[PDB]
C-alpha cells in the first residue's frame, strides 16, 4: 500500500493545504447562539454515527473540518447544528466512502429531526460556503504516514495515535489552535511514548522539520486531554477505541509525565 | 433504536427551517448566461450550441 | 458539453457542462473538488461551477475533440511518431501532476484524452478519480474501463495506488503506435488472459505474491512471454523499453510517471501539430 515514489511530493502538499482549508480559531466568540460544549456533543454524535455505519475515520475528520469551516462563516442556531453536521457527514461520505449511506439513513439517524428535503437543501448550502472545497488534509491523513517511521511496526502505537487524533476533534478550545500536521505530531508522540518509551524519531524530524520542542505546546495540551478522557463528559471515543478492533488501547493507563 | 439514533438539540420548526434554507446573478454578469433558464444571453461569450 | 463560446475580448473558447440534480452525485462531488487543486496545461481546466436549485453548471476550457476520435480518423494512417512521442510526455507530465497531488485518475482511456490544433493533449473527465492517502487503503474494486484496466485490480489485489493510471497509460501508448487496443478483452478473465498470452503468465518469481491474490487461480494457463519488438512492431529500442517498464507486472516496479519523463525516449521530443485537420 505504499506509494515510495510521491510520498514526500504528497507530504509537502499536505502541509501547503491545511494552511488554506484552517477554519478560524476565534469563530465560536462570534456565533450568537451555538458553544463549544454544543460543538463537543455535536461531534461525539458523528462518532457514534460513524460507528453505527461502519465509516472510515477519515470520513470523521474531514466532516468535522467541513463543519468547523463552515461555522467560521455561518451563523447557526442550536435547532439546525445537527442538520449541519448531518449534511457535513453525508459529504464527507460522498468523497472518502466506497459505499456511502444514503439520505434517508442520514434522516433516519437524527431520530427524524430533520426532512430528507432538508438535509439535502443543506448539503447545497454547505458546498457553496466550502465553494467544493472537500479535499481537506486531516490529522488521520498526517498520522498514517508518520506511522511508517515506525522502528517497527506497532499495531497498539498505531490505535493509540488514532485514539488521541479523534479526542482533539471533540474540544475546539484549545485544538483548533493546531495544524492537523501538529496534532498528528504530538499524537504519534505521545502514544509511542505512552506504548514503547520511545521518542519521535529524527526521520520524522528530517520530514517534518517538526521537534519535540515545537510539539511541545500541542503535546501539553494533548497530554492533560489524555489524563482526563475518562471524566470527559463525551466519551463516545473512548467507547469506540475499547473494541479489541483498536487492541483495547483506551483502556490504557496515560504516563503522568513526560520526559521532554 | 441504536444509540447513535438521537435528536440533539429539540424539534425544529420545519416551514421556517425550510423557509430559511429555500432563500438559498454575479456569475451571470461573468458568463452572459442565464442558467436557472438555461439560456444564452447577449455578451462578449458568443454561446454556440451543440 | 450542451453549449460552447468563444469571448470576443481574448479569443478563448470555453464549455459548459450541465448536471441534473440522494442530492450531489458522488462523482460530481469528487470530480469538483479534485479538479479545483488540479491546475496543469496538460490537464483541462475547471473554469467555474454555478449551482441552482436542481441544475450543478461547470464550464471549462475547450477542446477541440479526444484521442479516441483522432486514432479512429486516423485509422488507416500512421500518426507520426514525433506526435505519439509529444502526446505521450505531455499525458506523463499531466499525470506526474495528478500523482503528486494525491489523486488517482482511474479512467485513462482514449475518449478520456482531449486534444487541441496546437498539439496540445489534456486529461479530462475525473469523475472516476479518487483522492488517496499514504500508505493506501481499500478502495473501489473492479475500476477502469476494462480494455485498460490493470492486472492487480483484475486479480483483486486489496490495495492498488499510482501504477493503476501508469498501465492505462502504457496501453494507451501501444495504441496510438497501432491504432488498435493492445488488450481488447470480452471480459474480466478474457482482459486478464489477453495480457498473458502477450506479457506471460506472472508466477512468483516475475510477481511476488501474485500465487496469493484473491482471484488468483492456479488452473490459469501458463504462457510464454513474447518479445515487445512483437508487441509492438512498428516501435524503436527507447519506445519498447518505456512500454515494457509501463505495463510491468509489479506493480512496485512499474516506472512511475515522474521517472518516465526522464526516460531516452524522450530525449528529441518536440511538441508538433496534429498530422490530420480537427
Amino acid at each position: 500500500n505504499e506509494v515510495p515514489d510521491y510520498h514526500e511530493d504528497i507530504h509537502t502538499y499536505l502541509r501547503e493545504m491545511e494552511v488554506k482549508c484552517k477554519p478560524k480559531v476565534g469563530y465560536m466568540k462570534k456565533q450568537p447562539d451555538i458553544t463549544n460544549s454544543m460543538r463537543a456533543i455535536l461531534v461525539d454524535w458523528l462518532v457514534e454515527v460513524g460507528e453505527e455505519y461502519k465509516l472510515q475515520n477519515e470520513t470523521l475528520h474531514l466532516a468535522v473540518n467541513y463543519i468547523d469551516r463552515f461555522l467560521s462563516s455561518m451563523s447557526v442556531l442550536r435547532g439546525k447544528l445537527q442538520l449541519v453536521g448531518t449534511a457535513a457527514m453525508l459529504l464527507a461520505s460522498k468523497f472518502e466512502e466506497i459505499y456511502p449511506p444514503e439520505v434517508a439513513e442520514f434522516v433516519y439517524i437524527t431520530d427524524d429531526t430533520y426532512t430528507k428535503k432538508q438535509v439535502l437543501r443543506m448539503e447545497h448550502l454547505v458546498l457553496k460556503v466550502l465553494t467544493f472545497d472537500l479535499a481537506a488534509p486531516t490529522v488521520n491523513q498526517f498520522l498514517t504516514q508518520y506511522f511508517l517511521h515506525q522502528q517497527p511496526a506497532n499495531c497498539k502505537v498505531e490505535s493509540l495515535a488514532m485514539f488521541l487524533g479523534e479526542l482533539s476533534l471533540i474540544d475546539a478550545d484549545p485544538y483548533l489552535k493546531y495544524l492537523p500536521s501538529v496534532i498528528a505530531g504530538a499524537a504519534f508522540h505521545l502514544a509511542l511514548y505512552t506504548v514503547t518509551g520511545q521518542s519521535w524519531p529524527e526521520s520524522l524530524i528530517r520530514k517534518t522539520g517538526y521537534t519535540l520542542e515545537s510539539l511541545k505546546p500541542c503535546l501539553m495540551d494533548l497530554h492533560q486531554t489524555y489524563l482526563k478522557a475518562p471524566q470527559h463528559a463525551q466519551q463516545s471515543i473512548r467507547e469506540k477505541y475499547k473494541n479489541s478492533k483498536y487492541h483495547g488501547v483506551s483502556l490504557l493507563n496515560p504516563p503522568e509525565t513526560l520526559n521532554l | 433504536k441504536p444509540s447513535a439514533c438521537r435528536n440533539l438539540f429539540g424539534p425544529v420548526d420545519h416551514e421556517e427551517l425550510t423557509r430559511d434554507l429555500e432563500k438559498h446573478e454575479a456569475s451571470q454578469r461573468k458568463w452572459n448566461f442565464d442558467f436557472q433558464n438555461h439560456k444564452p444571453l447577449e455578451g462578449k461569450y458568443e454561446w454556440q450550441e451543440v | 458539453v450542451v453549449y460552447k463560446a468563444r469571448n470576443k475580448l481574448t479569443g478563448e473558447v470555453v464549455a459548459l457542462k450541465k448536471i441534473r440534480l440522494e442530492g450531489v452525485p458522488s462523482t460530481a462531488i469528487r470530480e469538483i473538488s479534485l479538479l479545483k487543486e488540479l491546475n496543469h496545461p496538460n490537464i483541462v481546466k475547471l473554469l467555474d461551477v454555478i449551482h441552482t436549485e436542481n441544475k450543478l453548471y461547470l464550464v471549462f476550457e475547450f477542446l477541440h475533440q479526444d484521442l479516441k476520435k483522432f486514432m479512429d480518423a486516423s485509422a488507416l494512417t500512421g500518426i507520426p511518431l514525433p506526435l505519439i512521442k509529444s502526446y505521450l510526455f505531455q499525458l506523463l507530465q499531466g499525470l506526474a501532476f495528478c500523482h503528486s497531488h494525491r489523486v488517482l485518475h482511474r479512467d485513462l482511456k482514449p475518449q478520456n484524452l482531449l486534444i487541441n490544433t496546437e498539439g496540445a493533449i489534456k486529461l479530462a473527465d475525473f469523475g472516476l478519480a479518487r483522492a488517496f492517502g499514504v500508505p493506501v487503503r481499500t478502495y473501489t474494486h473492479e475500476v477502469v474501463t476494462l480494455w485498460y484496466r490493470a492486472p492487480e485490480i483484475l486479480l483483486g489485489c486489496k490495495y492498488y495506488s499510482t501504477a493503476v493510471d501508469i498501465w492505462s497509460l502504457g496501453c494507451i501508448f501501444a495504441e496510438m503506435v497501432t491504432r488498435r487496443a493492445l488488450f481488447p478483452g470480452d471480459s474480466e478473465i478474457d482482459q486478464l488472459f489477453r495480457i498473458f498470452r502477450t506479457l506471460g503468465t506472472p508466477d512468483e518469481v516475475v510477481w511476488p505474491g501474485v500465487t496469493s491474490m484473491p482471484d488468483y487461480k492456479p488452473s490459469f494457463p501458463k504462457w510464454a512471454r513474447q518479445d515487445f519488438s512483437k508487441v509492438v512492431p512498428p516501435l524503436d529500442e527507447d519506445g519498447r523499453s518505456l512500454l515494457s517498464q509501463m505495463l510491468h507486472y509489479d506493480p512496485n516496479k512499474r516506472i512511475s510517471a515522474k521517472a518516465a519523463l526522464a526516460h531516452p525516449f524522450f530525449q528529441d521530443v518536440t511538441k508538433p501539430v496534429p498530422h490530420l485537420r480537427l
